[PDB]
């Protein structure tokens, strides 16, 4: 019997590569490697590796995998797009129409993973003018 | 004639052949901060060519029914080369501005734009119980569009153009440094803003020193067979810009 | 028997080598090069009684090619199965393995008026 | 000069000599891909067009 660090803590941005993802023996000096989870992409200037230090802890985490961003939501004629927290993976945006216009289409959209990238769940809706009675 | 005007800052030049004049905001030209007025103690940075130069934002399309556009201008220049970088690495920054709005058309188009530089143009939410986002009031180089009708969206600005997002009369916006682009007279306006604040310098991320608004008062009109595309370009040159409080870079 | 089916702009009928068509014959049209059929529209005629064809309206229109293959990113669903991309169509990409998103850059391409896709930026970096 | 699918030659002439050009135009709804025109080259007493005509794609 000898020493080791705990299993590396779970990151929302990246997952351990094989074979580290199945391992539980991490003596001092063990270097594991990560790969980006869906929704994220590599920040090339940053290393995706963690080292088990002498105090049995893993080295400092840097954002080597950064959020994958969805395209510009664009604009709705005679309406507005509410973007409350960015347009990165997992974000929500909502749509409304100006006074005198009615929304036809989706009222919201989410940045979700789409194969190799991330895309908006729903297309931009339409704002249609309203008519008063005769 | 005085319709020709050249403005040269840094490695950038703008010529115009239909200049109205130049508005110097309150009769004051941008100046560097003096010793009798400074408060921050370290030595400032004065790049003065790398940053004091014209930057061109994305154009907007003047259509026959556009309500208008705005930019929050200390913002909106954070990707503009070394000006943006010096904004990122310093805690305090300070600059005046040369704003140049370009909009040419033919002698057969008609239209009138008000170009205002509003200091501290603090805006209100579409929900009168809610507050705005940063995305609602600014989009960097992208223009924020006014509305022709009252907007209904939480965390968004009340952008009906007659109230200017500010709860005022739009027609009174001429109290601020302004020019008019009359198509039958002009194709460019230029305002020279000094630094305006209640403090000698500020953070150029946290505080929007002024907003540039471009509002068509008389709509864009032309008879058919004429060019339907009329763009509007904004060119902003920081002036007498300096920065204090250097550290690592902000990560928005 | 009907005679030749009606001419349809930017579409060609499959006649299969004959020129006289018995009653109830159904002839289908296919859009010509650089044209895409409009979803939700008829693409065929039928020989009615009295040696007369049923009416058909133009059902072909424009579009960009399938977006070119990128080593860094792949089209998201449903764009990855689509072939109809009229002017103004915006598709979205996601990063291929080995790449990650550059958050300051958009992962979307727009079909422009000249039937080409907008300029590619490195929205997925190595 | 060769004809092209879904496009025309603008005012085709009977005879094309050295360096004379043929201008193509796509029909409505079709997008031009390639050279807007081609011209007559001449070598070893034989004429040949400068290259392929453009494509008109729908």
């Amino acid at each position: 019997c000898n020493r080791s660090c705990e299993v590396p803590t779970r990151l929302n941005s990246a997952s351990l590569k094989q074979p580290y993802i199945t391992q539980n023996y991490f003596p001092v000096g063990t270097v594991v490697e990560y790969e980006c989870r869906p929704g994220y992409r590599r920040e090339p200037s940053l290393s995706p590796k963690l080292t088990c230090l002498q105090n049995l802890k893993w080295s400092t985490a840097v954002e080597f995998c950064k959020k994958k961003s969805c395209p510009n939501p664009g604009e709705i004629r005679n309406g507005q797009i509410d973007v409350p927290g960015g347009i990165l993976f997992g974000a929500t945006i909502s749509f409304s129409c100006n006074t005198g216009y009615k929304l036809f289409g989706s009222t919201s959209s989410f940045c979700l993973i789409s194969g190799s990238s991330v895309q908006w769940s729903d297309p931009l809706p339409e704002c249609r003018e309203i008519y008063c009675p005769a | 004639s005085d319709r020709v005007r050249s403005i040269t800052l840094g490695n950038s030049t703008i010529t115009t052949q239909e200049c109205a004049n130049v508005v110097v905001a309150y009769g004051r030209w941008p100046e560097y901060l003096s010793d009798k007025e400074a408060t921050a103690e370290d030595q400032p940075t004065q790049p003065d060519v790398a940053t004091c130069r014209f930057y061109t934002l994305e154009s907007v399309t003047w259509e026959k029914d556009s309500p208008g556009w705005w930019w929050k201008f200390p913002d909106a220049l954070k990707d503009m080369g070394l000006f943006g970088q010096n904004m990122y690495y310093h805690y305090l920054g300070r600059a005046g501005y040369t704003i140049h709005v370009q909009c040419n058309a033919s002698k057969f188009h008609q239209g009138c734009l008000l170009v205002v530089c509003v200091p501290e143009a603090e805006m209100g939410c579409s929900d009168v119980g809610g507050t705005v986002n940063e995305h609602a009031i600014s989009e960097g180089e992208i223009a924020k569009k006014f509305s022709a009708t009252a907007t209904n969206g939480a965390h968004t600005v009340q952008s009906i153009v007659t109230n200017a997002g500010m709860g005022v009369g739009v027609g009174n916006l001429t109290i601020y440094p302004h020019q008019w682009v009359n198509l039958r007279t002009n194709n460019s306006a230029t305002i020279v803003m000094p630094y305006i604040n209640s403090v000698p310098m500020d953070n150029m991320f946290r505080h929007h020193n002024f907003t540039l608004m471009i509002i068509p008062f008389v709509s864009l009109d032309y008879s058919s067979d004429a060019s339907t595309y009329v763009p509007i370009t904004v060119t902003v040159a920081p002036m007498c810009a300096e920065y204090n409080g250097l550290r690592l870079a902000t990560s928005l | 028997d009907c005679g030749l089916p009606p001419d349809v702009p930017n579409a060609q009928p499959a006649l299969e080598g004959r020129t006289s068509f018995p009653e109830d014959t159904v002839i289908t049209y296919k859009c010509e090069e650089s044209f895409v059929k409009i979803p939700g529209e008829k693409d065929s005629v039928i020989c009615l009684k009295g040696s007369q064809w049923s009416d058909i309206e133009e059902f072909c229109n424009r579009s960009c090619e399938v977006p070119t293959r990128l080593n860094s990113a792949s089209l998201k669903q449903p764009y990855i199965t689509q072939n109809y991309f009229p002017v103004g169509t915006v598709v979205e990409y996601e990063c291929r393995p080995g790449y990650r998103r550059e958050p300051s850059l958009s992962p979307k391409l727009t079909c422009l008026q000249n039937l080409k896709w907008s300029t590619a930026v490195e929205f997925c970096k190595k | 000069p060769p004809q092209i699918d879904n496009g025309i030659i603008q005012g085709e002439r009977d005879h094309y000599g050295y360096r004379q050009s043929v201008t193509y135009a796509c029909n409505k709804g079709f997008t031009m891909i390639g050279e807007h025109s081609i011209y007559c080259t001449v070598n070893n007493d034989e004429g040949e067009w400068s290259g392929p005509p453009p494509e008109c794609r729908g």
